[PDB]
């Protein structure tokens, strides 16, 4: 096993905590 | 009745065969004696001496100290690393197996730091190394007896060079030399010490050990680190060999494992001899480095030893920037097997009032008993005597209870001691402050250093460390070329 | 699993006493009383059973 | 980001030059890296191949191997002279022995102990003498507490093979089933085919029979034991203490008693420190382009190559992991035995 | 007992001695001269003339190698321990137990016997006899084991192995044996199988 | 019972602990073409599962967590507790004793 | 004179009986034997054959490598999770109780 | 118990040992109570006998 | 050796995230598409033999 993950994440939030756009 | 039975403490006999095997056996030969009718060799270097000496139980028996963490007094001054227990040695004389006679595989790897991590362009170079084959240097024994005497030796049968390659894609390497030819990108090193090396004898029995430079630029200096080492234990590498190393424990000039820092009491610095260091009223005693207080009005001490408030704070501010702004543990990335806190012992014990317990008695080792009856006497050999009351030790607790005065010490045992010459004694950088400031980086001054120290009875060295730059560059402009450029500073060691 | 045994100073603990012996002559290997008595061993060797 | 062109991974040099000596030994390589490829030099070692001999100061354990169950001061089962002597008209100068008997048996003869029977008609049942070369084993005995059989028998050390204590002994076999006795030489040096054994027997003293019947026949081997001659040694321990000078057998020697020899482990340093010249310019290492032939090393003394290593590798990784290859594993002590804590005992 | 194949348990690893590959019964792989020993990955040896052992025991220079390149891409620019956070339970130099030991030897030492087991004496009077029962029999001076130490040490053979308890063996499809990226260089190369390898 | 009788000996019976295994590995079918399980949106019949023979999915899933974490800590939840054994039984290391 | 006694190594007792139980009760059926008088059951793979074959003590006793750090050779290929000091299985045995 | 063995015993207490004095002198050196016999010291051997 | 095993119950639970139901069938129509097709791979990935 070549470890195998490889997964989506790339995050991070606003002047503290998360609403979308 | 009841069955026929006889008793016997286990627990107590579990712990006189820890004791006495892992510290009775260790105490020096002087606290030793030879049995009746039997002959040793003259030679005290040597597995019969060694082993042939006898030692008696009462010292270091189940009681010794009993309730405190206390390292015993004559052993704070024996190497801790000469013993059968480091599991570092037992490996290595293990992955040998167990006979005498071991033939030998092994890899020796290259660590002088113009070469250790070096890439070589495409060339022919001619590669040397020489080899000792003195089994005092090159083996380790867990007692330190001298193995030139004591039978050992080695012979080498073959010794190889290899190399192994990353398989670059050809018109990638070609590129890669192409680039690394160009005197832009001439690879550069740093020998991970950077430092100067000074061995100071000090005389047997003496307290002060007085030394100077003479006047000479500073540019670029770091600062210093400072240890203690005895004399047996550092073999001389200005020669092919060193008859007069007749020991093999370990070497911690060496090898890292300083043991002796507990042993200084203060440093003063004194540049030009009038331009005292760090000066500008920063201590608590200005000239002075107080490493440790024998007695203490102010209440200088901390950490529940007697190393001084200055002492601790300059330690903490050079090893981890702490002490402006409170002390913390360090976290633990940060703090090494050779970093302070890591290496920190602080210990007190307390001790029967010598002066002041009126029906005090001075009872020396062959009259102290307790165990009477159920021990040897003086000997790790068959029980002696009858059943009576203990005389030894004075009770330090209860009701009848013992008037009683503290000792307090540390212990620092892989560290070398450091002082940045920095302004605010923190690493910033590499380059400090003062060694780019207007004086240091201009003018030639002279340096007098001076030691306090716990007097030894044997002959040892002061090693002073001052630390410096020890640089180099390397260039490989053609086919089989290697120019390489070194510059120390200060203390540039070549002309 | 394995008995741990507690034993006397000198190993094999409460010697009995025994003094050496000898076949009388040579004269039968008719075994039972054709011994006697060993002048040159000791009255008094120590032994266990 | 790789060549696919017929290439080696690693490449091992020989010597092409080489100088061993009183104390060192010395060796040149023709460091060829070939063309379109570079060389890292942390890729690079010695592959040393030699022999060590420790010397007879080595001892990779604690304790001893030979007897650790055994009492300290019991003796191994033996024999010495002129024990009891009185006088009116001489001072006498018999044998003398102490010892053990656990193989228990059926009767005793000239050719020893009866350990075993055989049918042969019923009536003329052969009686199974033990075969002195290895019978009786002295790991054999009795196979429980309760019993005790009527004749007994044994082994002791002859009175020629010198007395130490038990705790220790050792002796070389002398058959493949573990008899320990020296082939005799004593006429002329060759083994003479036969082992320096001998039988010897016992009764109660005529002081515990009652009296008329201890004279004349009434004395009857039940004791037997086979006296022999060993190969003693005693590899891994050292006699702490005994009643006299003499060296000798004799009952005094008896109570001699021994402790194991201290342990002294002996390996190679960590990291290999000490076996390469460093910061040593009488025996400088050397690097240099072949035609150019001029040393890019340039050490010092007053530079610490050995120590430098030894702090670089606390940065890079976790000196509390050994790995052989370097032979790293560092130097350490219990810290329980540097700091005695003192707590007591549980009892 | 434990399941190695459904649990992870794999306990015979030390066993193997080479493995070679061979596409359509002519290709070697890894070929293009790469190992010491080019057509094979040869594991371990029992005799090594040439001195290609590694790590104090008798595993190969070119099996340590594909190990370290394989777990850590550690071999190209020397060997080192790997950061403990990429060396996990079921990984190489986590498991890896190099040894080494003596034992006498029966060809060269001259006044060696063979005594087995029922005839060995070694605690004698002090220990039941081939049983974990009551003691039994005399004291005596020990025959076994032969000292390989001190001044009277017998003439003794080097034996050595190794072991790697929980570990499998790995070999990358991959041009330099490291781990690149999931899908090797290799991988992706060889999609010319036109040719089908065998 | 008889006076020979007195001097039988006994041993304790040698230890033999039983649990369910590490991860519970072993008590659902998994990879076994016989048995095996269900996942189907209720109105279409056609199994989402589609599982094979040359597959193993317990030996995955302990790599996995040794992957993604610390196998010494145990967790009862899900019976983790990696199987180990006492490296100073694996390997004899023989010191001797200190006596 | 001194008081009656009789004296015991006990650090090489510790060291014995850590040997024979973690290591001489796991050697291969072929080193061990069947007692006098003792009848075992035909099913090898039974818990009464297991605990009723005995061991002599001499294999793997104090001395058995002395200095080294060596395996067994007939332990190399012995299932080492297959013993009763594996903390994994310990923990996974006593989670559900003694009974 | 009595562990000290000796060579005699008078109302000067145990004979520890002696000395020539004269060869005709031979002096009977007494223990000193106020200290011996030590409760530590005793036979040296289980062969024990004064 | 007289091990036995019986089952008296089986039951399957789930735990959910109480997702604002607006927040919820917002998720849904983004995971419904054939855009976002959840894809996993077994960590092992292999073929056994």
């Amino acid at each position: 096993d070549i470890n195998f993950a490889s997964l989506a994440p790339r995050h991070g939030t606003r002047p503290f905590m998360g609403t979308w756009n | 009745g009841n069955v026929y039975a006889m008793e016997i403490n286990l627990q107590a006999n579990l712990w006189k065969s820890f004791l006495y095997s892992n510290v009775a056996l260790y105490l020096p030969d002087s606290y030793k004696y030879t049995p009746a009718n039997v002959t040793l060799p003259a030679n005290t270097n040597t597995y019969e001496y060694m082993n042939g000496r006898v030692v008696a139980p009462s010292l270091v028996d189940a009681y010794i100290n009993i309730g405190a963490r206390w390292s015993l007094d004559p052993m704070d001054n024996v190497n801790p690393f000469n013993h059968h227990r480091n599991a570092g040695l037992r490996y290595r004389s293990m992955l040998l197996g167990n006979g005498r006679y071991v033939p030998f595989h092994i890899q020796v790897p290259q660590k002088f730091f113009a070469i250790k991590n070096l890439l070589l362009l495409p060339g022919s170079y001619t590669y040397e190394w020489n080899f000792r084959k003195d089994v005092n240097m090159i083996l380790q024994s867990s007692l330190g007896n001298d193995l030139r005497v004591d039978g050992a030796s080695v012979r080498f049968d073959s010794v190889n060079l290899y190399a192994t390659f990353f398989p670059m894609a050809h018109n990638t390497a070609s590129t890669l030399e192409a680039m690394l030819r160009n005197d832009t990108n001439d690879q550069s090193f740093n020998d991970y010490l950077s430092a100067a090396n000074m061995l100071y004898p000090i005389p047997a029995k003496a307290t002060n050990v007085p030394i100077s430079i003479p006047s000479r630029n500073w540019a670029a200096f770091r600062g210093w680190s400072f240890t203690r080492l005895k004399t047996k234990e550092t073999p001389s590498l200005g020669s092919g060999f060193d008859p007069y190393f007749v020991y093999s424990g370990s070497i911690p000039y060496l090898d890292g494992t300083f043991y002796l820092n507990h042993t200084f009491k203060k440093v003063s610095i004194m540049f030009d001899s009038s331009v005292s260091w760090p000066g500008n009223d920063r201590l608590l005693t200005p000239n002075e480095f107080e490493i440790k207080r024998s007695v203490d009005g102010e209440g200088y001490n901390v950490a529940q030893c007697n190393m001084t408030k200055d002492w601790f704070l300059v330690q903490m501010l050079s090893h981890y920037n702490i002490g402006y702004q409170g002390f913390h543990v360090p976290e633990g990335y940060k703090d090494r097997m050779y970093s302070f806190f890591r290496n920190f012992q602080p210990m007190s014990r307390q001790v029967v009032d010598e002066i002041n317990y009126k029906d005090y008695k001075a009872v020396t080792l062959p009259f102290q008993h307790n165990n009477s009856g159920f021990t040897g006497y003086l000997a790790p050999t068959m029980r002696q005597g009858q059943p009576y009351p203990a005389n030894f030790p004075y009770p330090l607790i209860g009701q009848t209870a013992v008037p009683s005065v503290t000792q307090k010490k540390f212990l620092c045992d892989r560290v070398m001691w450091r002082i940045p010459f920095s302004s605010n004694f923190m690493s910033m950088g590499a380059l400090t402050d003062l060694g780019q400031n207007m004086l240091y980086a201009n003018s030639a001054h002279a340096l007098d250093m001076t030691f306090e120290v716990d007097p030894m009875d044997e002959p040892t060295l002061l090693y002073l460390l001052f630390e410096v730059f020890d640089v180099v560059r390397v260039h490989q402009p053609h086919r089989g070329v290697i120019e390489a450029v070194y510059l120390r500073t200060p203390f540039s060691a070549g002309n | 699993e394995l008995p741990n045994y507690c034993f006397p100073l000198n190993g094999t603990g409460t010697n009995s006493t025994y003094q050496g012996v000898k076949v009388k002559t040579g004269q039968d290997g008719a075994e039972e009383t054709e011994w006697d008595k060993d002048e040159t061993v000791a009255r008094q060797n120590q032994i266990a059973k | 980001v790789t060549t696919d062109r017929s290439q080696r991974l690693t490449l091992r040099f020989v010597p092409v030059d080489r100088e061993d000596t009183t104390y060192s030994y010395k060796a040149r390589f023709t460091l060829a890296v070939g063309d379109n490829r570079v060389l890292d030099m942390a890729s690079t070692y010695f592959d040393i191949r030699g022999v060590l001999d420790r010397g007879p100061s080595f001892k990779p354990y604690s304790g001893t191997a030979y007897n650790s169950l055994a009492p300290k001061s019991a003796p191994n089962p033996s024999q010495w002279t002129a024990n009891e002597k009185q006088t009116g008209g001489q001072p006498k100068s018999v044998t003398q022995t102490f010892g053990s008997a656990p193989m228990g048996g059926s009767n005793i003869t000239i050719e020893g102990l009866v350990i075993g029977t055989k049918e042969e008609e019923g009536n003329a049942t052969e009686e199974i003498f033990a075969d002195k070369t290895f019978q009786p084993e002295p790991q054999v005995g009795e196979e429980n507490w309760q019993e005790t059989e009527a004749f007994y028998g044994g082994r002791a050390l002859k009175k020629d093979t010198k007395m130490k204590p038990c705790y220790g002994s050792f002796a070389r076999p002398t058959n493949e089933k573990g008899g320990q006795a020296k082939l005799k030489l004593n006429d002329q040096g060759q083994p003479t085919k036969d082992y320096d054994i001998d039988l010897a027997f016992f009764d109660t003293p005529g002081g515990t029979p009652p009296t008329g019947s201890g004279q004349q026949e009434e004395y009857k081997a039940d004791i037997v034991m086979y006296t022999e001659n060993v190969n003693l040694e005693t590899p891994d321990t050292h006699v702490v203490y005994k009643p006299g000078k003499e060296d000798e057998s004799s009952e005094t020697n008896l109570t001699q008693q021994s402790m194991p020899n201290r342990p002294n482990y002996i390996g190679f340093r960590d990291n290999f420190v000490g076996l390469m010249y460093y910061n040593s310019t009488g025996n400088m290492g050397v690097l240099a382009g072949q035609a150019s032939q001029l040393n890019a090393v340039v050490d010092l003394q007053d530079r610490n190559t050995e120590l430098s290593y030894q702090l670089l590798l606390d940065s890079l990784g976790d000196r509390t992991r050994y790995f052989s290859m370097w032979n790293s594993a560092v130097d350490s002590y219990d810290p329980d035995v540097r700091i005695i804590e003192n707590h007591g005992v549980e009892d």
